[PDB]
């Protein structure tokens, strides 16, 4: 279970993929 | 039952902070984690994993509980003679505290009200202790040794 | 499953001693204890009763493990000019340890094998560490401020 | 259970006593 500290940034840009990953799963 | 290291500055610890953690198990997950002021070293968030605070290391001040303690390197002259401290703040201001009795190797003054928010009270902050390093002269020519043997109480 | 504390001086470590101790349950016994040389804090030594070996405090020397700590307290003047510590021996000899440079606060010299016997190897001693205390004096004159921002570096 | 430290002096004598305790109650 790997866990790394983010940047407000990095997360920002994060949260767009498991939200545009759960875009494609809401389908 | 997963435990991992969540490393806080002092600034961090007297404002308050958020921090955003990243994780895979297989999907990429955000736990954040509010840092309320004052907070000490081990403080558990438990996340159904248990973040455990730690300090990072700074280079002004070591952490003592909620108390901040500030080094002051300053010279035998200085300890001897007098001499003025400008004590750093934590929000980056600067209190000049003068002394004009003879300062003792690893003295303390205690500047009261500028350590951190003591967590439950965060109005009410610890204390900054000024802690004296005195720095004393490598080496001491036959010319001051035999002044310092006059005006030096045996 | 019961334990009494054995106080034992620095001096006992030393050279090993024996210690005699009373009892009653109801018949008076005694339990003798052969203390071998340089047997540390903690140590059990168990009578079908557990006797938890304590050092003493000494008001010369500080026990730490197998070396044996001794405060010099010397002036200000001393530690700048050059000094000379009689340093006592745990059998009573002194030893003068002689010292041209500064001496700064909280300095150490070791004087190899003046030290307890380590247990186990107990013709080989620890070491006895001088550890300097510079004593300043409580107050300075305007008359000595002004020689010593003179002949003291910046 | 009373333990006290005794002298080598102290400790002497108290054996003398449970000896010479031993000694009425081995008749």
């Amino acid at each position: 279970p790997q866990i790394k500290e983010l940047t407000d940034e990095e997360a920002e840009r994060l949260q767009l993929e498991i939200d545009q990953k759960k875009d494609a799963e809401n389908h | 039952p997963v435990t991992h290291d969540l490393r806080v500055s002092l600034e961090e610890i007297y404002s308050g902070c958020t921090k955003k953690m990243k994780i895979s198990h297989n999907e990429d997950k955000i736990l954040t984690i509010e840092v309320k002021k004052g907070w000490k070293e081990g403080t558990k968030i438990t996340f159904p994993i248990v973040f455990v605070l730690k300090d990072k290391p700074h280079n002004i001040f070591k952490r003592d509980g909620s108390d901040v303690i500030y080094p002051a390197r300053i010279s035998l002259r200085e300890a001897l003679c007098g001499c003025t401290v400008n004590v750093p703040t934590l929000d980056g201001r600067t209190i000049p505290v003068v002394f004009k009795d003879v300062i003792r190797p690893g003295m303390r003054r205690k500047v009261p009200g500028e350590g951190l928010p003591l967590p439950k009270t965060p109005e009410k902050r610890g204390d900054l202790i000024i802690e004296f390093e005195v720095i004393f002269p490598e080496r001491i020519p036959q010319t001051s040794r035999t002044v310092l043997e006059q005006v030096l109480p045996i």
